[PDB]
């Protein structure tokens, strides 16, 4: 099951979406609320979850049904190894380094709503070496912390 | 002022910006991202043959080149190509423009400038055109005649190296590789030139998922990201599913973001890691050509999760198209990417506190669909959210959870 501290976080967040305090949110808003709590279900997974909750077609989810769902997607995802593997796919040799240029390409491509300046900042503030290389595991660390 | 020249200038700036770390660009050479220069070693004898074979291709074929210049265009084309000469590359395109070849989308402001990877992309056109309400039509670069003519000359020179060079000579073998590289760098350039003309929402046909290491990835997507950030392009809609999955949806609900969870990821073999190359060659030593697309169990979506957690109020960009930035007195809100003049205000009790940022984050998610809906000012103070739109209201208070009014 969940931690009590996690149930609390989930409650505080949910409650802002429960816009007349009956213990339900809109089914349309499920993705949003899960994502803002750091879980990222696919459109398929979202549909699955909706169908399970919306047979009666009122289009709402209880708070207990929402915990079930967060719990479910929490099992699937390891955020840490997903971010590593993503960057690793651009690591030709597998030594944990890519060129700064390669990191600029990836981040401009895979940043939906970055400005060019924020990309400049990312690369500026990274620890590039004399080869022009950057340790992406460290890069992630810095961006996270 | 030349239309394609202004496109090329914008591409040049984007390429120089992608090259900002490698710093390999000169006055004459601008690198095409993902398309390294391989220097050409050719005698003037060999060059003038290439030129004449190309002069020939033009002379007697269906096109709009004045036959006076058939030879001058050939010389320009191969020199631009083989010397990686940026100025001359642009000159070539300018000259095609001067013969009545357009580098613009054929339906003008009703063109949905769109993109493809893979062989089945033509069968998406009809489902997409019929989803549109206003008579907007999908274009691909194959539909625009300037690009089409250039790509034609470009295949010629590529093939000429296959015919007139004995590969059993070491040099002439190296040479054929050079041509190819230079040839690819052209296709990249022209791809970016097309991409740069995109407007509003755009479609990308990538059945079975995003491809890494190909033209779209290398030279088109970076250009699209630039246009988003200037406010010229809206949503980049990727279609990775079969045609049948897009039936009975309006134009706004077809495709998804290529950083959405559940988007598949194919990579060319020649772009895979050594680790993954070895793995695949162990089971099948022979069934991996350069362009062989290998599906990978990786979530490109993770990068956007990282940003969600790294940059304050990022999720408000992805979710509501709102740009929330540090301001003179607290936080400023704008329509992303922050380009129209209009600006509303978020003021926080404790503006540095992560938890307080998330609270107002989630409140905005829950209450506003877009910028226009928001009050001129939004306060969070001692666990009350208030609006100020000439009158002041406290629409929610926290007492271990959020209650309203
Ligand atoms: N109109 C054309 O003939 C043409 C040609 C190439 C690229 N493009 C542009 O780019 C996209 C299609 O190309 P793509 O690569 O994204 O799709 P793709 O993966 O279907 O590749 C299409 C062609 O590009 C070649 N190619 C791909 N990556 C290459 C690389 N790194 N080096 C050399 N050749 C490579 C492939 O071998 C194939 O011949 C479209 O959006 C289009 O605008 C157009
Ligand atoms: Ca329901
Ligand atoms: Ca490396």
């Amino acid at each position: 099951q969940l931690t009590e501290e996690q149930i609390a976080e989930f409650k505080e967040a949910f409650s802002l979406f429960d816009k007349d305090g009956d213990g339900t949110i809109t089914t349309k808003e499920l993705g949003t609320v899960m994502r803002s709590l750091g879980q990222n279900p696919t459109e398929a997974e979202l549909q699955d979850m909706i169908n399970e909750v919306d047979a009666d077609g009122n289009g709402t989810i209880d708070f207990p049904e929402f915990l079930t769902m967060m719990a479910r997607k929490m099992k699937d995802t390891d955020s840490e190894e997903e971010i590593r593997e993503a960057f690793r796919v651009f690591d030709k040799d597998g030594n944990g380094y890519i060129s700064a240029a390669e990191l600029r390409h990836v981040m401009t491509n895979l940043g939906e709503k970055l400005t060019d300046e924020e990309v400049d900042q990312m690369i500026r503030e990274a620890d590039i070496d004399g080869d022009g290389q950057v340790n992406y595991e460290e890069f992630v660390q810095m961006m996270t912390a | 002022e030349s239309l394609v020249a202004a496109r090329a200038e914008k591409v040049a700036n984007l390429y120089r910006w992608l090259d900002t770390d490698n710093d390999v660009a000169t006055d004459k050479y601008v690198p095409v991202p993902g398309f390294e220069r391989v220097d050409v070693d050719v005698s003037d004898e060999v060059k003038q043959r290439m030129i004449q074979s190309m002069s020939g291709y033009i002379e007697h074929t269906d096109n709009q080149v004045p036959k006076d210049q058939a030879e001058a265009l050939a010389t320009l084309f191969v020199e631009s190509t083989l010397d990686y000469d940026w100025d001359k590359r642009v000159e070539f395109l300018t000259k095609l423009e001067s013969y009545g070849y357009s580098f613009e989308a054929p339906h003008a402001e009703k063109s949905i400038v769109s993109f493809w990877s893979g062989k089945n992309f033509k069968q998406y056109r009809d489902i997409l055109d019929n989803a549109q309400t206003d008579g907007k039509k999908v274009v691909y670069d194959i539909d625009v005649k300037g690009n089409a003519f250039a790509i034609d000359l470009n295949k010629h020179l590529m093939r000429w190296g296959g015919l007139f060079l004995d590969p059993d000579n070491a040099e002439q073998n190296q040479l054929k590789s050079s041509i190819d590289a230079a040839t690819f760098s052209n296709t990249g350039f022209w791809s970016s030139v097309y991409a740069t003309g995109a407007q509003n929402d755009v479609y990308v046909i990538a059945e079975g998922g995003v491809r890494l290491g190909n033209y779209f990835w290398n030279v088109q997507l970076p250009a699209l990201r630039q246009l988003q950030r200037e406010g010229l392009v809206g949503e980049i809609r990727l279609l990775d599913k079969p045609v049948s999955e897009y039936k009975d949806l309006p134009a706004d609900q077809i495709g998804r973001r290529l950083t959405d969870a559940g988007v598949a990821v194919k990579v060319r073999f020649d772009a895979l890691s050594h680790e993954r190359q070895a793995e695949l060659l162990a089971d099948n030593p022979d069934g991996y050509k350069a362009d062989t697309l290998v599906e990978l169990d990786v979530k490109l979506s993770a990068i956007d999760s990282m940003l969600r957690e790294s940059l304050p109020f990022y999720s408000l960009r992805t979710e509501r198209n709102l740009l929330v930035q540090e301001g003179e007195e607290g936080f400023e809100v704008r329509s992303w990417p922050g380009i129209d003049g209009k600006s509303k205000t978020i003021l926080l009790d404790n503006p540095e506190d992560a938890a307080q940022q998330k609270s107002i984050e989630r409140f905005i998610l829950a209450n506003f669909d877009n910028f226009e809906q928001m009050p001129d000012e939004l306060f969070l103070v001692d666990n009350k959210v208030l609006s100020h739109h000439d009158g002041r209201t406290r629409i929610i208070a926290q007492k271990e959870d959020g209650a309203w009014t």
